[PDB]
């Protein structure tokens, strides 16, 4: 509970705050959403570049493919987390232990493929 | 030709063999660890355990075995612990130190009891 | 659930297997459900290498040419690969004698390799479902019997498939016949045969059924021998399975050696790299079973013993005098051993190789001369000449000898020094006279007495597993030195560099290098590329292994206390993770120094294979 | 603040802490006094209106002059905590077991840590500058608390009435059975936790099996269907002749002491 | 919770009361030593398993041992700051 | 009366001892005192107070008696011994198979008798310590 300005400022606190993960008024599908459409936009990146396939035409489909592949892989991971731990810090009223965090991690996957396939279109084209 | 053959059959079940195997073999040793079983055996007192130790003595000592076993009580062996206590008497007043007060039968259950709640079989209020 | 710490996962994978600790199968059925389901491992992965052999393997080209041919052990599809190391590699080749195994023992089909994959796959089968039913009455499938029947019946598959066979007349149809007939397949001819440059099929056959029938009469000796004094008054699963490890180390360095001096497979003297990687692989898996023994009767000392007037109280009653004649024996032969080598590297440092010590090894010159050699090699107590003599691989001794074999006495001393001592003082030493009360395996008795560190009777196999490896490396070295030079034809660079120990780096292993290092570089990558990148790995493990045996717990603790801090601080992961599930901890003493010995042992195998293969190859 | 600390609750993020300690860690559990020893030892109870948990207390009076530290306790992390209440006689500057320094109250004092030994460090740092009635509590996830260290009111430096014996083994330590001879027993691994009853009896039972001479044979069990075999040795003679040998030795080794 | 025994040949030093940094070791009254006081063990499941109350005890061998027990480890005996398991 | 710790070391001892005296006899009943595994066999002692072997010791040929025993272990080495020379020395046999022949079996079956002799004679020893 120390404060320091990184950790305790009223940019800190609304920063952190206003994040998907965190944000009010936002559902738990809109935080999975939000965070995986981030996540995929930046992980199709170090992949179509700095990759096997580099030179080659397909090398943004290959990227896309990885990032994708590795949101697969994190919101398996993520899934098992809320099977095991059910952080539960997410939970709406009633409901089961990690409803709210399994919600989340799943529509990490489905913004992670969007997000994803948003930076493989704006590769291929532009 | 000579390629072919683990080559289709490779492609097919390395990543198979590997990934998918290896993948699954971690998230359900990940799932083990948070099982009620996880060690069961090696834990102590655990549920299983406990369960199976319970019913072990159940069948002991509904189905007599005619051949003799291990005693988990070492003073258990004995056919006839009466005689063994009634000799011990005989003995120490022969051997008793003039008109001492001690008398075995409070020996042995001086010797006998003990005071280590903290040791678990203890901690488990049994 | 899982509100446990990580040290329960090392705590319990630690005694996973001690069966005894665990209740619930503690019975001697489920030890041998246990022995069938290994056995089942065992022949599967049997199957693994028939499989791969002869679904992407030579052995068709092999028995042809036998020579000229290399063997292979499995395709590779390495997707990393780039399409030239593709078009460079052709399959992975074989490190093992498996080809010439099946040569010998009458392969001569990919479809007898296939049966023989499905026989594999149904046996292991077969294990398991012996395994589902553990009972009293499979406890009596075994024994000494069982194990020559065994024997016998591996001697009528020898029989069956020998070269002469055809030759054989039919002798449980037409009788035995004359003599040549029999010796179409049960030979006595002796060393190695010429040709195959290995011992005839007929005189494996022969042997084994020897073997099995004097087996068959020695158990029934031993068990008259149990008509009359029937004692079984120590019985332990330790005890039984020291006395089996034991014997089964000693069966396997004798393996070693005799399968180096007289190898049995056809055209297996050829095949350099894979004659030295079977002695070294054959030589470390017996010092460890050796080890084995005495760390199962340190156990049975710590758990499984009540002290009487018997062979090991009378052992434990004189500990002392054994641990102080081991340490007077292991100090003068380092002592010896190591002034030797250091004066003759300053002899052939200061240019005079001439005032070396050099202590010709008379004695087993002698026994050599006397009792193997068939002529007057050294002429020393024997001169004559065989007049029919017998063919094999013994090396013929020279001045190096002396000392490495002396290093190999030291080592084998320091081992049995440092494992009878720990487990004789499993009993209590004056520093923890009650070591009886603490398991065979603790952390420590803290710091107080002056310090306790590494006290444990576990620990006295952790510290001597160490001298294992050491002396299994310096008689490994010996070998593999001396082999390189006989079939390099040198035989003087090693009977005189030898001598001093710049000789054992600079001509054995900085020389023998320079093929594995050029595996890949800047100009490319050849087939040896795989070895020394294994080099390099297994030298990674080796220094992982030095981290977590130099450095100790209390260190990391706090350190691992202070990464769960960052975690538990970080933004995005305190909601989902309070260090409640699974804690994080550092590993425990006896942990720690478990898994630095297995990075140190684990990078010793993989450097020493890797230098093996990149050496003979 | 969020950033700061994790929004939701300490028990929010405990999950099922409990429940699956009761699982993971069967084990691990009090006896039935906890900081006493003796069932009759009054078992002085304090509630959280005396001593309340942490969350609770913001710029209490009774807090030391500390400036805060990355050191403390995890909250929202950690629910468990342990408390010093000692009374000063002057303000002073001491060392916090977490590290920094922190000055005392003219009067009372109040510190909150998450493990015992720091509070145990704290008041040995206490006593050594001359301070009494040092008292350390626990605070328990539901706010449930316990008062320890002098939990008799007598420190456990000075011997005090009604504190029964707790693990006193009547013997020297190596006269502990050996674990061979508690084989198959619940104290088999654990042999400083049989009786002193058991491991006299075992130690004297490994003495009875060497002495083969007078040790009694044991006749096999009749397992088989079929009748009893005739045999050639009489069992009755020979336990006969076994009880005769066994009064005559007990006799013989009771003149020898 | 690791296992801490006391034994007959304790003379009441009250040395390991006051090494112990968990108050563990408490002072009973007994009959067997000059001392009239005996050390006690009633707070094991505090006990860390540190051992210092075995570096001040003074007899010839430790009249009060400390019996590690890996398989049995608490929060308490493993001495967790960060991590709660109540 | 103010029990003394002596006269509770007093009281140890005498328990142990009882205890010791005690267990030997058929009033305990533990798996190690079943046939064959620490006891001497119900009927058949092999050894007295005294480490003196009995009779029992030889098993099956038990009643033999010490001068047929020495005439066995005589004859039996004696016929070991000839087989042994014949067989190695004096008209050997790995010659003989060098010769194209069949091993001699009266040969082989003669110095299979050696250690027979062996046991022989110790239990002849044995048999004659026992006065049989
Ligand atoms: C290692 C490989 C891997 C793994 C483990 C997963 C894992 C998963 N994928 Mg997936 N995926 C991958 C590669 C992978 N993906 C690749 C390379 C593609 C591109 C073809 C996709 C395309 C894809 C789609 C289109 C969908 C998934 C979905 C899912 C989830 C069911 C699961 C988390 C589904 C999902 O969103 O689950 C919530 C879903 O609809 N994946
Ligand atoms: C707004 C949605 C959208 C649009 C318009 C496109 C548009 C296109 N995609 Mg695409 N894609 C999207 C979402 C989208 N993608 C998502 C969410 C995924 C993840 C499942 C993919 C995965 C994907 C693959 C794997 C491939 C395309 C390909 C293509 C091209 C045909 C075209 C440029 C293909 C391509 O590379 O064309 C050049 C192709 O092979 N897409
Ligand atoms: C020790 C056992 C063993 C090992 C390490 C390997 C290793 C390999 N095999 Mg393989 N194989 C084996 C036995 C084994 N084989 C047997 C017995 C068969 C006959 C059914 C096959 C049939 C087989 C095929 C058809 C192919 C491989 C391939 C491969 C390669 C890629 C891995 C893979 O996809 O495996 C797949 C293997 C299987 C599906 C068969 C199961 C393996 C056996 C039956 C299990 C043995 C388990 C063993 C007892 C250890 C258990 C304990 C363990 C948990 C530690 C790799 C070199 C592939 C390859 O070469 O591509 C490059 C490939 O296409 N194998
Ligand atoms: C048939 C032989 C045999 C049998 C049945 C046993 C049986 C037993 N041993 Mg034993 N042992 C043996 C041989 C045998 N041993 C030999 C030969 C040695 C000498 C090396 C030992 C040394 C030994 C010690 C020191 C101890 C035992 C213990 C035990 C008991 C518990 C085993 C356990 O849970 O270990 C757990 C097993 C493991 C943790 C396996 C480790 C996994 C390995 C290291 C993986 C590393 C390989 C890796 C793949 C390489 C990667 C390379 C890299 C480059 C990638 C059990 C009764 C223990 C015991 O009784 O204590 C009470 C004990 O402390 N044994
Ligand atoms: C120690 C005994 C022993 C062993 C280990 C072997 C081993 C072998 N023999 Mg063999 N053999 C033996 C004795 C033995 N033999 C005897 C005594 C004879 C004379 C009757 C023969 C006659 C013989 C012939 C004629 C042939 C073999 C062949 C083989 C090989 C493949 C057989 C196989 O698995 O497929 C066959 C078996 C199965 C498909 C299933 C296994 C049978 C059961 C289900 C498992 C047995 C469980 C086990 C006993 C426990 C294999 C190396 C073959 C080969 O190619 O070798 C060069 C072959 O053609 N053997
Ligand atoms: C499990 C034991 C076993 C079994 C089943 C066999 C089986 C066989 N042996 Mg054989 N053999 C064995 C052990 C065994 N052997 C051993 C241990 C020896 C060493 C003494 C021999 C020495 C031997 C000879 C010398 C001959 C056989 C022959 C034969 C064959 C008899 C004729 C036939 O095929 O009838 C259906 C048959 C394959 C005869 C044959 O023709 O085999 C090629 C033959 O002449 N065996
Ligand atoms: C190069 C590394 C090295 C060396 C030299 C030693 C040396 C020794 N270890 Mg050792 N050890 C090592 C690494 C090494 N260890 C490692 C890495 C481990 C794993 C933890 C162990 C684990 C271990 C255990 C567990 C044990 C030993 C033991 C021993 C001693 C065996 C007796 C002996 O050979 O005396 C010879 C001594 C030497 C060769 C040391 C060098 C002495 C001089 C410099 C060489 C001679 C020069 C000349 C002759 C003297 C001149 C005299 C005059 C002119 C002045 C010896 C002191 C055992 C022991 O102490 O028993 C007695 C024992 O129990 N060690
Ligand atoms: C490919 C893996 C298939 C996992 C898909 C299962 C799924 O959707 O999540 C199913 C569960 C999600 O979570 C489970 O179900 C409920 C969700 O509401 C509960 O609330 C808990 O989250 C848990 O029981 O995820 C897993 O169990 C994944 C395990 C991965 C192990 C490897
Ligand atoms: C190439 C192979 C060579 C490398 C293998 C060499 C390993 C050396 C052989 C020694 C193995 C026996 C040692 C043993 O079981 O006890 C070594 C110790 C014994 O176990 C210790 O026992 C103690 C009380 O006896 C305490 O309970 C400790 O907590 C417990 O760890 O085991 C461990 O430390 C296991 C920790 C590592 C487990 C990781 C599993 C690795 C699996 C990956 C595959
Ligand atoms: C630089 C910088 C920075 C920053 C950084 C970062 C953090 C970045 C990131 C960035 C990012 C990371 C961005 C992202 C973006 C994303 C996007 C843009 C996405 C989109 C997506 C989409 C649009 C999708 C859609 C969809 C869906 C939803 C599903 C279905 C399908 C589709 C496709 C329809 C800082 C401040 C630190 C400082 C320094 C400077
Ligand atoms: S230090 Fe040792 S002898 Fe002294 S009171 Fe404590 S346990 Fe007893
Ligand atoms: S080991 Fe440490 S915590 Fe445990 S009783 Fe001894 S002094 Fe106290």
């Amino acid at each position: 509970q120390i404060r320091s300005p990184i950790s305790d400022s009223r940019f800190a606190k609304n920063f952190i705050g206003n994040t998907a993960f965190y944000r009010e008024g936002l559902e738990n599908w809109q935080r999975g959403l939000e965070i995986g459409m981030a996540h995929g936009y930046f992980l199709v990146g170090p992949f179509t570049t700095l990759g096997p396939l580099r030179n080659t035409p397909e090398a943004a489909t290959v990227g896309l493919l990885s990032a994708c592949a590795v949101i697969g892989i994190v919101s398996v991971g993520g899934l098992l987390f809320g099977a095991t731990v059910k952080p539960r810090a997410f939970d709406k009223d009633g409901a089961t232990a990690g409803s709210g965090f399994t919600e989340i991690i799943n529509w990490h996957a489905v913004g992670g493929l969007g997000g994803a396939g948003f930076c493989h279109l704006l590769l291929t084209l532009f | 030709a000579y390629g072919d053959g683990p080559k289709k059959w490779g492609a097919v079940l390395l990543p198979l063999t590997i990934f998918g195997v290896g993948i699954t073999a971690m998230g359900t040793f990940v799932l083990y660890t948070f099982s009620e079983d996880f060690f069961w055996a090696f834990v102590p007192g655990s549920k299983r355990s406990m369960e199976l130790e319970k019913k072990k003595k159940e069948m002991a000592e509904k189905y007599p075995s005619p051949v003799v076993q291990h005693p988990a009580d070492p003073l258990a062996g004995l056919v006839n612990r009466a005689d063994y206590e009634k000799g011990l008497e005989e003995a120490w007043d022969k051997v008793k130190p003039k008109g001492s007060t001690v008398t075995v039968e409070e020996k042995l259950k001086e010797l006998s009891t003990q005071n280590n709640p903290h040791y678990w079989r203890n901690a488990i209020k049994s | 659930y899982g509100r446990c710490a990580t040290q329960r996962y090392f705590q319990v994978l630690g005694n996973i297997h001690d069966i005894e600790l665990n209740e619930s199968l503690n019975s001697p059925q489920a030890i041998q459900a246990l022995s069938f389901g290994q056995l089942s491992v065992i022949l599967l992965w049997l199957a693994a290498y028939t499989f791969h052999i002869g679904w992407s393997g030579n052995f068709e080209a092999f028995i042809d040419n036998p020579l000229g041919v290399q063997p292979i052990n499995h395709f590779v599809l390495d997707p990393h690969y780039s399409q030239y190391k593709v078009d460079t590699t052709i399959a992975a080749l074989t490190n093992h004698p498996i080809y010439h195994w099946l040569m010998t023992v009458g392969f001569t089909s990919n479809a007898q390799i296939y049966r023989f994959t499905l026989g594999l796959e149904i046996t292991a089968a077969v294990m398991l479902v012996l395994s589902l039913a553990p009972s009293v009455g499979l406890l009596s499938m075994g024994g000494l019997e069982v194990v020559s029947w065994i024997s016998i019946c591996w001697a009528g598959h020898l029989v069956n498939f020998a070269p002469g066979a055809a030759n054989l007349t039919n002798v449980v149809m037409e009788g035995p016949g004359s003599l040549g007939n029999l010796m179409n397949v049960l030979t006595f001819n002796g060393g190695i045969q010429l040709g195959t440059q290995a011992l005839a099929v007929s005189d494996v056959a022969h042997h084994h059924v020897a073997i099995g029938i004097v087996g068959l009469w020695i158990s029934a000796l031993l068990r008259v021998s149990k008509y009359a004094w029937n004692f079984n008054t120590q019985s332990s699963y330790h005890l039984d399975l020291s006395l089996s490890l034991t014997v089964g180390g000693i069966l396997t360095s004798l393996l070693a050696q005799q399968a180096y001096v007289y190898p049995a497979l056809s055209y297996l003297p050829y095949d350099y790299l894979t004659t030295t990687s079977l002695y070294v692989h054959h030589q470390y898996i017996g010092a460890f079973l050796a080890t084995g023994g005495f760390v199962h009767g340190g156990i049975f000392l710590v758990r499984d013993y009540t002290l009487s007037n018997d062979l090991v109280g009378k052992l434990l009653a004189t500990k002392a005098t054994v641990i102080s004649t081991l340490s007077w024996i292991t100090l003068f032969l380092g002592f010896h051993a190591t002034g030797l080598y250091m004066h003759n590297d300053a002899m052939a440092a200061f240019g005079v190789p001439q005032k070396q010590i050099i202590i010709e090894p008379v004695f087993a010159e002698f026994i050599q001369q006397v009792f193997f050699l068939g002529t007057p090699v050294y002429g020393l107590g024997s001169a004559a000449v065989s007049s029919t003599p017998t063919l094999s691989f013994l090396p013929i001794i020279s001045g190096g000898d002396f000392l490495v074999h002396h290093a190999i006495a030291l080592g084998l001393h320091t081992t049995v020094l440092v494992l009878i001592k720990g487990a004789l003082d499993s009993q209590g030493s004056y520093l923890f006279p009650d070591k009886q009360s603490f398991g065979y395996g603790f952390a420590c008795d803290g710091p107080g007495r002056g310090g306790t560190c590494d006290i444990s009777t576990w620990d006295s196999f952790y510290l001597a597993f160490f001298w294992v490896n050491n002396t299994v490396a310096w008689f490994t070295y010996y070998f593999h030195w001396k082999v390189l030079s006989l079939w390099q034809s040198s035989t003087a660079v090693f009977d005189e560099n030898s001598l001093y120990l710049m000789g054992w780096f600079r001509d054995y292993l900085w020389q023998n290098c320079a093929a594995l290092l050029s595996g890949y570089d800047s100009l490319g990558s050849n087939d040896l590329a795989v070895w020394a990148w294994a080099f390099l790995l297994a030298h990674l493990a080796w220094a992982t292994g030095f981290m977590f045996l130099i450095s100790w717990r209390g260190y990391w603790q706090e350190l691992i206390d202070t990464v769960i801090y960052m975690h538990l601080k970080a933004p995005f992961f305190n909601e989902i993770w309070s260090a409640d599930v699974v804690t994080p901890v550092a590993l425990s003493i006896v942990q720690a120094r478990f898994i630095g010995l297995a990075h140190y042992v684990a990078g010793f195998i993989l450097t020493y294979l890797a230098f093996v293969v990149g050496a003979t190859s | 603040a969020v950033p700061n600390t994790p929004k939701s609750s300490p028990d929010t993020l405990a999950g099922n802490r409990t429940e699956a300690s009761a699982v993971s860690r069967p084990y691990d559990k009090f006896n039935v006094n906890y900081p006493l020893s003796s069932p009759d030892q009054a078992r002085t109870e304090v509630t959280t209106k005396e001593i309340p948990r942490p969350e609770d207390l913001v710029d209490s009076p009774k807090f030391p002059l500390f400036g805060g530290s990355a050191n403390g306790y995890m909250s929202k992390a950690t629910r468990e905590r342990h408390a010093i209440t000692w009374t000063a006689k002057e303000e002073t500057t001491f060392e916090m077991p977490t590290s920094g320094w922190a000055m005392m109250n003219k009067g009372e004092n109040l510190c909150y840590f998450r493990k015992k030994e720091q509070c145990i460090a704290l008041c040995k740092q206490l006593r050594s500058m001359k301070i009494n009635d040092v008292k350390i509590y626990r605070l328990s996830k539901d706010g449930t608390v316990t008062f320890l260290h002098p939990s008799d009111g007598v420190f456990p430096e000075k011997v005090n009435k009604g504190r029964v014996p707790v693990n006193f083994r009547p013997f020297t330590v190596c006269q502990n059975a050996k674990q061979g001879e508690l084989k198959f027993t619940e104290y088999w691994t654990k042999p400083y936790e049989a009786d002193a009853l058991t491991t006299l009896f075992v130690k004297a039972r490994v003495a009875a099996y060497n002495d083969v001479v007078n040790l009694f044979p044991l006749p096999n069990p009749k397992l088989t269907s079929g009748p009893a075999e005739p045999t050639s040795v009489d069992y009755d003679a020979l336990t006969k002749e076994a009880m005769e040998g066994q009064k005559k030795r007990i006799e013989a080794a009771m003149a020898s002491v | 919770a690791h296992a801490v025994k006391i034994y007959d040949t304790c003379i009441g030093c009250t040395l390991c009361v006051r090494a112990c940094p968990t108050d563990v070791i408490e002072m009973v009254p007994a009959t067997v030593n000059a001392a009239k006081q005996v050390a006690s063990t009633p707070r094991v499941e505090d006990c860390v398993g540190c051992k210092r109350c075995e570096t001040a005890c003074p007899t010839d061998f430790l009249s009060i041992r400390v019996y590690l027990q890996e398989n049995e480890e608490t929060q308490y005996s493993l001495g967790l700051d960060l991590a709660d398991w109540s | 009366y103010t029990e003394s710790a002596q006269d509770a070391k007093l009281f140890e001892t005498v328990f142990s001892t009882y205890t010791a005296e005690y267990l030997k006899g058929p009033m305990y009943e533990t798996p190690e005192k079943m046939i064959g595994r620490r006891p001497f066999n119900p009927g058949e002692p092999l050894w007295g107070e005294d480490k003196k072997l009995t009779s029992n010791v030889l098993g099956p040929l038990k009643r033999v008696s010490s001068n047929e025993l020495a005439f066995l272990t005589m004859i039996c080495l004696a016929i070991g011994a000839w087989g042994e020379a014949q067989f190695l020395w004096f008209d050997p046999q790995f010659a003989a198979i060098d010769r194209g022949e069949y091993f001699n079996p009266i040969y082989i079956i003669a110095a299979s008798l050696l250690p027979v002799s062996f046991w022989a004679h110790i239990a002849c020893y044995i048999q004659k310590a026992n006065g049989k």
